[PDB]
This record gives C-alpha cells, structure tokens and sequence, in this order.
C-alpha cells in the first residue's frame, strides 16, 4: 500500500525545495518508486525536479521526495501555475495482470507579493444561472477547487476554476433554488460552507 | 613612722609562646559554575591562631597581618586560577585584607590567647576559571 | 547565540494508501480452442480485481481514475498482451468497470468521471478483466501483462 | 659683753631679744640626746676689760620653742648639767678679756622614743634663752633673751636608737623579681628592739601594700616586704632582739605580689612606714 | 612571620560549552496526518533530536536540561504554535527524553532530573519531540515554534 503526505503541494517563488512523503504501509510489497513534474498539458517540460526520481522501497517504510524549482522566474508573477506531481509505485517481482499504481496531485507554483491572501481567496467566487448551465468565476490569483456544489439540493460537479478565469458545469433548470459551495485549502482540508452570491 | 620606704617598679608585657606557627586551610575543590557570578564565593572555613604562656604582665595580644594583594583589594591568588581571590575574616565580620590588625584579650584563666579566624575563597567580578589555589598570609604580635 | 530551538512542520489532511490487487488467469486454453465466435469473441470468465484505498484522508470526497498501458494494435481500448514466442495471439485483455461497461484505456484526464469516496472510511473500486479476440483463429500460448491506474486528487 | 655667731654676725646687744642663726648637729648620746651645741656657735667678749668685767647668768624660763617645744631634758652650762627647761638661775660665767671664748651652752633632751625624730627645717626657732647680765661696778642687772634659730634642716633625735636614713628610695627590677632594701639601726646604749611596718593595704592578711604609682599604674599587684623569707605584715611587729651601738640591719626586701585578677602592665609605686619600738 | 596560614585548593571545571552545531539548531516535525489525532492527547510518532556539548570540564558529572517558552493555553506542559491565520491549531509541541519521557515546559529545577555525563569527553544528550491533541478535530496548517533550552550542571 502506496500512500502521499498530501493531496496537493504549494510552491512559493523563491523556495529552494518543497517536501513530499511517500509510505509504504505493507511489509510484504516491495515497489519501485518513479516521481516526476507535468506541466497543465501533461507534458514533462523540465521546470521542477524531483529527487530522488527513482529508488526501491522495501517493506513498511517512508521517502521523503523533494521538487526543485528550476524555472527561473520565467512564470507569470501575477497569478497561480498549475503542474502536476506524479508518484509511481511499481510492484517488483502465472498468467498474470500486475498493476502499477500513480498517484497524482495537483503542484501550484505561487508567485510572490499577491495583494489578496489565500483564506480570502474563497469567499470571492461568483455564479452566473443561465440557460441549463452554470459559470463559476474567479477573480482571485489561485486555482479555486470547488466541492459540494449544491444546486439547492440537486449536488452538481465539482469544478476546478482557474486563477483570473471562468469555469462552467452542468445544470439541470428541474432541480433546487439557491446554490452552496466549497473549497480544498492548501492542506487538502475543506473550507466552510459559503452561500452562492450571483452576479 | 620613723622611717618611710619608697619602693618603685614596673610591670611589663612581653612575649608568649606561638603554638600555631603554620596554620592550614584547604578549601578543597571549588566549581566554576558555582563561582560564575560577581560576588561568588566558597564557605568559609576556620581557622585558629594560638599563643600559650603568656606571661604575666601581657593581658592583649595584637596580631599585624601581611600578603600580597590585587586590585580588589583581597590576598592575591599565587596560584594557576584566575579571577578568584582570598578573604579573611575574624567572628565578627571584619576583613583582616593585608596591612589590617586585630587585638584579643589574654585569658587568665589559661594565662593564653586565641584568634578565631574564617577564610574563604571569592570572585569580585566573576568568571572563576580553572587552576590551583595558593595563597600565604604572613601574620607577627605585638604585646601590651 | 542563545540556545534557540526552531521546530517546524506540517499538519495536512492526508490522501489515500493504494492497494491493487493483481488479476490472475488460468483457463487452460479451454474457449481459446473453442473460440472464433467471430472477432467480436468478448467473452471469457471475467476474472474481478479490488483497488483499495484504505486508510484515507478526511479530504477525499472524489477521484479520478483510470487506466494506462500498451494498447492492441487492432483494438485501441484492448490491452495489448506480451508478444514473445510464448505468448498466444489474436488477443487483448480488456478491462471491465464495475457495470461491466469497457474502460477507455489511454485516455485523457478530460475524458475521465469523478469516483466519489466515502471521507474518512475505507474505499473499494472493483473491476473486471477478461479476454476478447482481434483475430481469427486465436492460438495457444501465455497471457501475461502489465498496466498502470491511476489516482488523480481533488 | 658682745657676741658674735660662728658665721660672725654680730648679735645685737639690749635688754630686748635677738635671733641667732647657728648650726645644729642633733646626735642620740645615752640617757639624753643632743640637740645643740651652742659652745661651738656663739662667741662672746668684754671690750673693756681693764676698767669693768661683766658677768652673765641663765635665768629660769629658759626652755625649747617650736616644734621642740613639748619636749624637755637637759642644759649643760660650763661644765655642769641643769634641767630644762630651767626652773632656778645659774651660777655666772665671767668676761674679762678681749679674747673670744665660747658661750659653754649645749641643749639636750630627754629621749621619749626609740628611734622617733622629729624635723627641724632652717629658719626655724629651736629655743628661748632669757640671760642676765650683772658688772663688777655698779649693782646694774638687766635680762635679754637669745631665739636660737636653726640655719640648716635637722632631724633632731628622740629616742635611744637612730637609722641610717629616714628615708629610702628603693627600685625593684620589671618583675617579677625583687630587691634588699639598705636599712640599719644602731643605738647609744643596748635596747630591745623591734619594728612594724604601716601604709596602705590591698589583701584582708594586710601583708601587700597597695599601688599607689600616679602615672600609667598597672594593675593586679602590690608591693610585699619579707626578711630572711618570710612574708611580713603591716602592724605586725618584727623583733631584731637586742641591738647596740654596731649597726643591724632590719633585713627587709622588696617584692611584687598579686592582689586582682588580670595584672595589666604598668607602673608599681607604694609608699611603706616603719616605726621602732622598745620590747 | 613568627606565624603563617596557608590556603589551598582547586577551581575544578565541572561544566560544558554547547558545541557550534547545537549552539541554535531546527527540528522538522515534517508532514504529519490530521485524521490520527483520535481525541484530546493522541500523539504522533517520535521525532529525535540532540544537543552535543564540547569542550567538557573534567570534573562535570550530570546536567539539568530544561526548555523554556510560550505554553499553549489548553496544555502548560506543551510548547504552543504560533498563532496565524496559515497555522494549525488545536495542538501542542510535546518536549521528550532519551527515555520518552514528558519534559514540561517551563518546569523549575526541582522537577527536572539529572543526566549522567562522562568527564572530559564531549558529551551527546538526545531527546524526542512530538505533536499531542489539545482539541479535536485538529485544523490543519503551518506548524511554527520556537524554543529556548536551558543547563544547570551539578
């Protein structure tokens, strides 16, 4: 059993290194561990490292891996880049099928000096009713991972609103009155439940 | 009477037996971290000056104390330990520093006289720091 | 220089530990002879496979999951089988989800659903894995393979 | 009838008084003591003699003045001894020459101690002599009287036996020792003698005299007489037996002895008396 | 000079300095899962840390060690986390000895205990430090705490 320290992982500009745990809880497995960045698009760029990208973890132990910065400071300053952290676990050894697990998070990089601090960043978000569908907006410079979104009591999709963007989810006009969200913070842990303000 | 006879004379003082000619303190083994701050010292430790057979005539005995000082004024340590210095004292919380003098009455009783005396080691400005602890206080009578 | 003791650290709501049971094949060549029910064959005992995510976070509420490896160079959704000397042919393992619907191998993160999960508890995602023909006759020989899932967070 | 001292100061002559200084030297005889010899200190003549010859008597009522002047004893007028003070006229002495000869005068007194003295200091009356004076021509007599006054200090004895001195400065050495002290007695004729001593004292035995030294005074001691070796207290008469004209000595030493406690250091000063008696 | 005393003793070394390393020195507690705090004074597992002494006296014999700084208000024997909007709360820094056992924090001399030292010879004195539940459910965030430590040598 492969398991990761966290769900998502911040990079504040400047930041020499960022840590990420990697256990094993199974003293009988024995995996290989491959860890790497993507970019939005899934393509492996080269602008964070990870070390160690490969090593063997036997029996019931915990890694830690680090993700260097190596972008220098060629990223937009005003707002939130979105890459993608990537864990594998290779079991090493019938007519057998044997899986490989990946365990993908979410990596923001986050620039400097931005005016509006993140716990506020939540209450900032913005709907738009029209037609069967529903924009959600956000004027902030964070990606904003919206959960529980709650069409009166119709539960609709979550959504990932980018930072300074728009994003928009199925609606169902037969369904609830007045709309209910929720946010993933930066330690994976969910922010209170704010009304929906329209407009 | 017939006749008057005038007989003069004079009682003089002088000098008795020494029976303590070298007394001995040993402080034992001291600790810096106990001697760290101004003002530090180790317990006072006793010691006695005795003079027996004192002939009649000497009823007090003056002690004239002597050793090399420092600049705080106490007996220089002649030792390899720094920032520590020696204190005497008589029963009375008077310093015996060099120079100093102390006079006791004889007991006639015993026809002897005693100084009861403590010594100690101390830190004026602190930082006691490692070393030996060697220091000789030279001490003469007079008597009346 | 005053004896101070900096301590730092983290408390972060925690993902999943991931468990993938590997699916095992025996047969004995048995409707492989008795096959050529066209290309579209698309049947053998399903054989059920478990992921497990136990223990979870408090965070996890939905994930995105999926699979990955070589695909059949007749059929892009089959999995593509071991090509050695040992090895049989005219095959693809095919993985079923739970509904017994086929599972889009290789596809992108926009094509794929949000699994919800129960937060706190225990997870099991179940799935099914058989053999389907790409080609007439199939012939005796090994299946072996190997595939990568994969768990994308909220 | 003039007179003249030994010093040659004319005695001036009347029928009133007249002072005469002359030298006294007191001696213990047996059975009286000598108080003056006027014989060897008055000089008299007759300037005249070819035409008067003068005769001069001691009358009665002649007898000691001053501090002498209780005691009694004897005159010896020219040759022969009468009582004094007198109680009758004596027999005349003539002067018939220019020649000085001695007044034949020499005053004694009857002993009333045994070693007893009392001072004469000079310039001090010793006696009262009232003489009469008569002439071979006419019946004319007249009375004047001589005041022997002593010119030099005297110590005029009163008993059978003297001392080599009144009195005597003795130093002890700076304790605890001691020293003899230089004190001897003779007398005219042989007597029974013996002394005690007398002065302050500090113990209840009364044997250790008290100091008495004025400037820086120690403390805790006194001064303690002994003889031969033996301690010797105040009102306590010692007996020397039978003592003649050869000297003997009382025997006596110095010493320190202790009375208080603490003996602090100083000076030892005390002051001791010794009376002589008959035994 | 007819009479004499004579002093004598020793002014021994009976302490330490703290060696450059230790001088002042950080202990990551490193990511740690919100979910194990299962009510009021559940703990996580034991993070070690040390303090090296050098030079050392040769008459030293035993230490006091003791830590001093802010307590947290629900616990006096825990080191309390800085309080920002990005910190975690509901939890306490716990302080511990070689043997694992509590070190509390701003305890005067009398509770504190002695520890064995070896005289000169440069001397290691290990320790542990942990987090511990003040409330539940733990809210997640930066863990931020400093703390000054203390010796007292016998």
């Amino acid at each position: 059993g492969v398991a990761l320290g966290a769900t998502r992982v911040i990079y504040p500009a400047g930041q020499k290194q960022e840590q990420l745990a990697v256990t094993n809880n199974d003293e009988n497995s024995t995996y290989l561990i491959q860890s790497w960045v993507e970019n939005a698009d899934g393509v492996k760029d080269g602008r964070f490292i990870v070390t160690p990208p490969l090593f063997a973890m036997k029996g019931k132990k915990e890694n830690t891996l680090r993700i260097l910065d190596a972008t220098n400071n060629q990223l937009p300053q005003d707002r939130e880049s979105l890459f993608w952290m990537n864990v594998k676990a290779i079991p090493s050894m019938e007519n057998t099928l044997q899986l490989a697990i990946i365990s993908r998070i979410k990596l923001y990089y986050r620039p400097a000096k931005l005016a509006l601090p993140p716990d506020q960043a939540a209450e900032k978000l913005r709907f738009r009713r029209s037609a069967n569908s529903l924009t959600l907006i956000n004027p902030t410079p964070y990606y904003l991972t919206v959960t529980e979104l709650n069409a009166g009591t119709r539960v609709l999709e979550n959504a990932l609103v980018p930072p300074m963007g728009e994003s928009t989810v199925k609606l169902p006009s037969d369904a609830g009155s007045n709309i209910t969200y929720r946010t993933i913070n930066d330690y994976g842990a969910l922010t209170p439940k704010m009304t929906g303000v329209m407009e | 009477a017939d006749v008057t006879i005038t007989v003069n004379g004079k009682v003089v003082a002088k000098p008795c037996t020494v029976s303590t000619t070298n007394a001995t303190v040993d402080l034992g083994d001291l600790y810096s971290f106990s001697l760290m701050s101004a003002g530090a010292a180790s317990a006072w430790h006793d010691v006695a000056l005795e003079l027996t057979n004192c002939p009649v005539g000497t009823s007090r005995v003056t002690a004239s104390f002597s050793g090399a000082a420092d600049s705080t004024g106490y007996y220089k340590n002649q030792g390899t330990a720094q920032n520590i210095q020696l204190e005497l004292q008589d029963d009375s919380g008077n310093t015996l520093n060099t120079g100093a003098t102390k006079t006791v009455q004889v007991d006639d009783s015993s026809q002897s006289a005693h100084f009861p005396l403590q010594v100690r080691a101390l830190t004026v400005n602190g930082g006691a720091t490692q070393g030996t602890i060697q220091a000789v206080i030279s001490i003469t009578y007079t008597y009346s | 220089a005053d004896s101070t003791i900096t301590i730092r650290g983290y408390v972060r709501d925690n993902g999943c530990s991931v468990a993938a049971e590997s699916t095992n094949f025996t047969v004995d060549l048995m409707e492989n002879a008795a096959k050529q029910f066209n290309n579209i064959g698309a049947t053998t005992p399903v054989v059920p496979f478990r992921i497990l995510l136990s223990p979870c976070g408090n965070a996890v509420s939905a994930v995105k999951v999926g699979f990955t490896g070589v695909a059949d160079s007749h059929n892009a959704n089959l999995l593509a089988l071991e090509n050695t000397v040992s090895a049989a042919a005219g095959l693809g393992i095919q993985l079923l989800n739970e509904q017994q619907n086929q599972i889009p191998l290789n596809a992108p993160s926009s094509a794929l659903s949000w699994t919800t999960l129960t937060p706190g508890k225990p997870n099991t995602l179940n799935f099914y894995a058989r053999l389907m023909a790409t080609q007439v006759p199939v012939t005796a020989g090994h299946i072996n393979a190997t595939a990568t899932f994969t768990l994308e967070y909220q | 009838f003039a007179c003249k001292t030994a010093n040659g100061t004319a005695i001036p002559i009347g029928g009133g008084s007249a002072n005469v200084y002359v030298n006294l030297a007191p001696a213990v005889n047996v059975g009286q003591n000598l108080v003056v010899d006027l014989s060897t200190q008055i000089f008299c003549h007759n300037d005249y003699p070819e035409t008067i010859t003068d005769y001069v008597t001691l009358q009665r009522g002649s007898a000691y003045g001053g501090v002498l002047s209780s005691f009694s004893g004897t005159v010896k007028y020219n040759g022969s001894s009468y009582p004094f003070p007198t109680t009758s006229e004596t027999p005349r002495v003539v002067y018939n020459s220019r020649t000085d000869k001695p007044w034949p005068v020499a005053l004694y007194l009857t002993p009333v101690s045994s070693a007893g003295g009392v001072a004469i200091k000079a310039g001090s009356l010793i006696a009262v002599l009232i003489l009469r004076q008569t002439n071979n021509y006419n019946s004319d007599d007249f009375q004047f009287v001589w005041n022997i006054y002593a010119n030099n200090d005297v110590v005029v004895p009163t008993g059978g036996c003297d001392v080599s001195a009144r009195d005597v400065t003795v130093t002890l050495p700076d304790y605890p020792g001691s020293v003899p002290i230089p004190l001897t007695v003779y007398c005219a004729k042989s007597q029974n003698l013996g002394y005690y001593l007398s002065g302050t004292t500090a113990d209840a035995g009364n044997s250790i005299f008290t100091n008495t030294a004025s400037f820086s005074p120690a403390q805790g001691v006194g001064v303690q007489l002994t003889r031969n070796g033996t301690i010797i207290p105040a009102n306590n008469t010692v007996s020397l037996g039978a003592v003649g004209t050869s000297a003997v000595s009382l025997g006596l030493t110095a010493n320190y002895a202790r009375t208080g406690g603490q003996v602090t250091a100083g000076n030892v000063q005390s002051i001791i008396g010794v009376t002589f008696v008959y035994q």
